[PDB]
RNA sequence: CGAUGAUUUUUGCCCUGCACAUUUUAGAUGGAUACGAAUAAGACUUUUUAGUCGCUGGACCAUAGCAGGCUGGCAACGGUGCGCUUAGCGGAAAGGCUUUGUGCGCUUGCCGGCGGAUAGCAAUGUCAACAUGCGCGGGGAUAAAUCCUUUGCAUACGACUUAG
RNA sequence: CAUCGGUUUGGAGCGGCAGGAUAAUGGCGGAGGAAUGUGGCACGGCUUCUGCUGUGUGUUAUAGCCUCUGACGAUACUGCCA
């Protein structure tokens, strides 16, 4: 609702179209976008039925010259962004300067570790799909179909992961004294006509 | 004191529009914080100010402004329907106005 | 021992007290479908609704009937006493803080920002000590 | 309507587009996979082909009609003089591929491998590598600190190796200067050895042994522009045809409107960048040796 | 249909120790330790006492109620497997080529090694999954024992076995020949 | 539909011959009484010499629930035609107004066998008194004593498009 | 897209501290406010029995002062900004995150004194980051490429490999 | 900016009146009946009978429900307000 310079989204345990139109909607209407984690998206549908679909779209390229063709790009932000653009009017300066404010990753690059990163309730998987449902993890079908940096993502995802933690556990710690002597100046006349007015 | 802003934010979205042909004359506008009709009634009548820079000075200022007012609201997420004195260009489509806090009604 | 972790839902029964257009109090007296309850409440007219347009509360109204009319619901709330047990919980207390903040003006919340100012300047007396 | 009888394509759509080759040095598009339990060593080489030579020798192949008799087999030499190491580079591996992160030099370059940054060498004031030079003055902090950021931060360490032309018969005085990939060890183990071999040699014997098999990286022979009859090997059309007889008679049909990248065109022919597998190494020979 | 509550009670002998956390259970019993990962069905668990645990499905249709005994079906393998044992008893058929069977031990890792099926001289090479123990017999002939505490490794070994085997370009109604399992039972008598 | 259920009253126009005729009344589940007469005429020329021509309606009112705050279990009979014929169905739903198990039934009946409105004719809707008259177990399953179950993954709508704190669907 | 070498003796170039002014902005107008994972689950306490929390960010931080002036006292020895300065971590696009001591301020934590008018009853009523240019100051360094002749590992011509 | 006139879109709009089964319900009182049978009683398996619980019995008890009904009193819905 808030007009924010940037925001932020962690891609993982999301639906890849609804994820997609909603992003189009947002930087059309000049919003700058950053997706991360863009391996960790889902599509309804077991993994064989979405690898039939991608080679499907694999096997679209121009006759007389393969070069000239449709540009099957394997990477899981690759396939957001593809996502993305069939919701966009790219052809014209108006969707250029919108998929100008668009970036998407994989995994968590700097300087977009230590932000905030927001999700998408319209689009995340757990709220959407029927719970027996089955779904595929962007990354998987990205491996399947010649993604070749899925390991390396994975160890500098658990990297990060390690320095996050490191992060939280030191923010924890600071938190915990101050609602210690935010309890010591409780009981004090300032603290009581707050109460009254809701604070 | 770090904070001096008197208006609400606002953002031009669109014109008027079917499918195929726009109606430049009709703005649509999102103002920040309103999501409901409801909620953008409260901005119906209130003035709007697009606020841009030009290259040549004016009287020694390079800021110029069209004005306008909240007409209507659009649709069912509190999107309001603004007309200017001349019509914003659509070069500005998601850029940021200024929906102003007057004629104050409250 | 065999220390199996057991779900904490809260189930729809009869006596289950709910929230209704998040304002209101009201109680389940039947069930009539997956989907579809009967509610009835001293304050909420007694009325067949879905259970998606309530939420289920932590409380039940214990030993309540099946189909209980509105005067034995109303018996039973007053004796049980559901509004106090209703209001002495985290949740009723959040609902009445937003409400009390929506309720101020201008000139309250300059004074609500000037105690903030002493309760940070004492909060951070204190916590350069501790 | 298909065609009245079939027949195999011409030529190779895996090799293309037949274009000369980027440089005149072929470059290892792959090394070979780092294991980790090896000794640290090199994994490449480059020598000249010198010329091509007859050998007689016996065969050992139990089961063929020619076992325990003598062939005759052409042989290829290649001179291959030492290599000097005078540089290393680490490789941090990112989402986006091998990054190259730092590249260290040895403290004294030589004028050979000094000349490859040059393209008016005779002209110039030589200023290439001086301040460089300088920076290992007497404490060379600075080297050590890039080579310890190799150390915590590369993945892969490749070596700067440059050949020795000087010692060839050519009259080319530029030295060529290639990575070589470090294989075996740790990068810990990779850097120091990068470090102990600067201004060093290296010889054939320590990198290729006796019957080993090994891959040849080149830029084949040019032959300028050439027609389609011989740079894709179709046939010649009959005697008797109008406008000539070394073409491709249909280079397409009617739909799709456009002519397809499959179809034999005249172009470029050799002077391409080949990687050849599997050449067995019969003879590892020693410059001072006489015989 | 939508079934209102469907429900199964599991069975835990007197020496077995049922863990359940996050549908993650951990079986413990007197033969040792098996995990099994049930996080692909929407089930929960709540202990009935020490001995009686109660498996509930709310609001399933018929293939998520379906899925329900199911999951009884394997905790209880996972209860009798660390109690009771399970053992695959395999009879080596052959009409005139006898089959070769023997338990190595190549690159640390255990392997079946099949020499002369139907005088072929392709050696075959089953490998050996962990938690599972091939057996030559002594007092049977012709006898391969392939016991363990999970049924599912012993199934699918035993399986490898006996598939590793099959008659090719040849009436198999004639050709019988081949490793199959004779008997299925556990490795304690009851 | 929202529909409401009506008594509708018609006889023939009287006669010189017949100067009483029989007065005929019909239980109409329609919208509005404009249907209501409508659907009234579409079954008293299915089964009596009449039209609405010669024919008069008498009397139309709104049947009201007896006790609209009361669970029921309520049995339909239907006679709906299909693609390939015409079909009797007897059927089971709970609700606590007469009209609302009808309107059940219309969305079920398009839902399980794409019957429309003008496909199906209601014989009979009849209240099940006794438990032992309830027939069909996907109803009878709510009969059952003590009856409860939770409500597993809940869903929150959001009102913001962009949540800052990770989602739960306890319940 | 990365790493690396050398970067004009010219009044030309690089770095940096200011100051002035300009062109531009797909569009600042308090803060992009950092665990991870699951969801038929999480986090606390007692106990692993049970109780409690959420049921949205209408949150949190910041926010009072001629767009924020000039002065004084009181209470604490805190907070915050700028400046050097200490150490550590961060290579995925690290270019940032903490940290040491120190100086100058300000402090709305509390109480005061003086000042704002006339922009006239509104007119964005002009206050931001990026970049360039120009004046100084402080340092710093002192090239190549192309044509040309040659070469034939190349070649229609360009290009390419060489040497000078 | 104010006020006027014309057109027009709204409000969690407010009030008054009328009609229907002179709404049906609901609350109160009376009559009758039953079970998805409350208490109680009798057998049981786990509980120092720690919302204990199951099965039988029968009819408000230490819960209640249903049907009919007598006098009231509202609201919903649909209309109208010059």
């Amino acid at each position: 609702s808030s007009f924010e310079k940037v925001v932020v989204i962690d891609g993982k345990g999301h639906l890849l179209g609804r994820l997609a139109s909603i992003v189009s909607k947002q930087i059309l209407n000049g919003q700058k976008v950053v997706v991360v984690r863009c391996e960790e998206l889902n599509i309804s549908g077991e993994f064989f039925r979405n690898k039939l679909k991608y080679h499907d779209y694999l096997r679209k390229a121009t006759r007389y010259n393969k070069k000239k063709g449709p540009f099957h790009f394997r990477a899981p932000s690759r396939i957001l962004y593809k996502a993305i653009r069939g919701m966009i009017p790219h052809k014209t300066a108006r969707g250029k300067a919108a998929l100008e404010r668009l970036k998407v990753f994989e995994g968590v690059p700097p300087p977009y570790d230590k932000k905030k990163r927001v999700v998408v309730p319209q689009a995340l998987r757990v709220l959407r799909l029927k719970p027996g449902r089955k779904y595929t993890t962007v990354g998987k079908l990205s491996s399947a179909v010649g993604w070749k940096y899925e390991s390396v993502v994975e160890k500098l995802e658990e990297k990060r992961k390690v320095q996050s933690a490191e992060y939280y556990a030191k923010k924890k710690a600071l938190t915990k004294k101050l609602n210690a002597a935010k309890a010591s100046t409780a009981e004090s006349e300032a603290a009581q006509k707050l109460a009254a007015f809701g604070y | 004191a770090e904070s001096h802003r008197l208006y609400v934010k606002g953002k031009h979205i669109s014109y008027q529009r079917s499918k195929s042909v726009t109606n430049p004359n009709v703005s649509l506008i999102q103002i920040e914080g309103v999501a409901s009709p409801k909620d953008a009634k409260f901005y119906l009548g209130k003035r709007i100010a697009y606020v841009y820079r030009a290259p040549k000075e004016i009287r020694g200022s390079k800021i110029r402004v069209i004005w306008g007012k909240v007409t209507r609201t659009h649709g069912n997420n509190g999107l309001v329907r603004a007309n200017f004195k001349k019509n914003l260009p659509p070069k500005t489509f998601g850029a940021s106005v200024r929906i102003m806090l007057y004629p104050s009604n409250i | 021992s065999s220390t199996v972790k057991a779900a904490n839902w809260r189930f729809v029964e009869v006596g289950r007290v709910v929230l209704v257009d998040n304002k209101e109090l009201a109680t389940i007296v039947e069930i009539i479908d997956q989907k579809r309850v009967l509610i009835d409440g001293p304050k909420i007219q007694r009325q067949a609704i879905a259970l998606a347009k309530i939420v289920l509360t932590p409380i039940v109204l214990p030993n309540l009937p099946r189909g209980s009319r509105t005067a034995t619901v109303t018996k039973k709330w007053a004796a049980a006493d559901i509004d106090a047990k209703w209001a002495a919980s985290g949740w009723a207390k959040k609902l009445a803080n937003k409400e009390r903040r929506s309720q101020l003006s201008d000139f309250e919340r300059f004074q609500v920002m000037v105690l903030k100012k002493q309760r940070r300047f004492a909060t951070k007396k204190a916590l350069v000590k501790a | 309507s298909h065609r009245k009888y079939e027949a195999p394509r011409h030529g190779s759509l895996g090799f293309l587009p037949r274009k000369r080759a980027a440089k005149q040095r072929g470059r290892v598009k792959s090394f070979p996979k780092d294991v980790k339990s090896k000794p640290v060593a090199l994994t490449a080489f480059l020598g000249y082909k010198a010329g091509m030579t007859t050998i007689v020798r016996d065969l050992d192949r139990p089961g063929s009609k020619m076992h325990k008799r003598e062939v005759v087999e052409a042989a290829t030499v290649v001179d291959t003089p030492p290599m000097v190491v005078v540089g290393v580079v680490g490789y941090v591996e990112t989402p986006r591929g091998l990054r190259s992160l730092t590249t260290v030099w040895a403290e004294h370059l030589s004028e050979e491998v000094r000349r490859r940054f040059y393209k008016n060498w005779y002209k110039s004031k030589k200023k290439a590598f001086t301040k460089y030079s300088g920076k290992y003055a007497t404490d060379a902090k600075q080297v050590e600190t890039e080579l310890a950021r190799i150390k915590k931060y590369a993945s892969v360490v490749r070596v700067l190796a440059h050949t020795q032309i000087k010692k060839t018969p050519l009259s080319q005085k530029k030295a060529h200067l290639a990575e070589i990939q470090i294989n075996g060890g740790s990068v810990s183990d990779k850097v120091d050895w990068a470090k102990e071999h600067f201004e060093k040699e290296v010889s054939v014997d320590s990198v290729f042994e006796q019957d080993e098999m090994i891959d040849v990286i080149a830029v084949t022979k040019g032959h300028g522009f050439e027609g389609v009859t011989h740079r894709w090997g179709t046939k010649k059309l009959p005697r008797k045809t109008h406008r000539g007889l070394r073409k491709v008679a249909c280079i397409g049909a009617w739909h799709p409107a456009n002519v397809n990248w499959t179809v034999a065109r005249a172009g470029q022919n050799g002077y391409h960048h080949r990687t050849s597998i599997n050449h067995k190494v019969y003879r590892v020979g020693k410059g001072t040796d006489e015989a | 249909m939508k079934y209102i509550q469907t429900d199964q009670i599991l069975d835990i002998p007197e020496g077995v120790t049922v863990d359940i956390k996050a549908r993650v259970v951990k079986v413990t019993g007197p033969r040792g330790e098996l995990t099994k990962d049930l996080k692909h069905i929407d089930v929960t668990f709540n202990k009935i006492n020490n001995r009686a645990i109660k498996i509930t499905v709310h609001n399933g249709d018929r293939k998520h109620v379906a899925a329900l005994r199911t999951v009884k079906s394997l905790i209880a393998n996972l209860i009798t497997g660390v109690t009771k044992g399970y053992k695959y008893k395999m009879r080596f058929v052959y009409a005139h080529f006898p089959i070769n069977v023997n338990i190595i031990k190549k690159d640390g890792q255990d392997y079946v090694e099949i020499r002369n099926f139907l005088g072929e001289k392709r050696v075959r090479e089953v490998k050996i999954h962990e938690g599972v123990t091939m057996e030559i017999s002594s007092t049977q002939k012709d006898e391969l024992i392939v016991s363990g505490n999970s049924l599912e490794a012993v199934s699918q070994n035993a399986a490898d076995i006996q598939q590793i085997c099959r008659v090719r370009n040849k009436d198999i109604r004639k050709f019988l020949d081949g490793i199959y399992v004779s008997e299925r039972g556990t490795i304690v008598e009851e | 539909s929202r529909l409401n259920e009506y008594q509708v009253i018609g006889r023939n126009l009287p006669t010189e011959s017949v100067p009483e005729p029989k007065l005929f009344r019909m239980r109409i589940f329609a919208p509005n009484t404009v249907v209501a007469k409508s659907r009234y005429w579409y079954f008293l020329q299915k089964l009596h010499k009449v039209k609405k021509a010669s024919g008069e309606i008498v009397s139309v009112n709104i049947i009201s629930e007896a006790k609209p705050t009361k669970v029921k279990t309520f049995g339909i009979w239907l006679r709906y035609e299909s693609r390939s014929g015409i079909h009797n169905m007897y059927k089971e739903y709970r609700d606590v107004t007469r009209v609302g198990a009808v309107e059940t039934m219309y969305q079920d009946l398009a839902a399980r066998h794409r019957a429309r409105f003008r496909s199906i004719h209601i014989l009979k809707v009849v209240e099940l008194e006794k438990t032992d008259d309830v027939k069909r177990q996907y109803v009878k399953q709510f009969l059952t004593k003590d009856l409860k179950f939770p409500l597993p993954h809940r869903v929150q709508k959001s009102k913001k498009l962009f949540q800052a704190t990770a989602p739960t669907t306890f319940y």
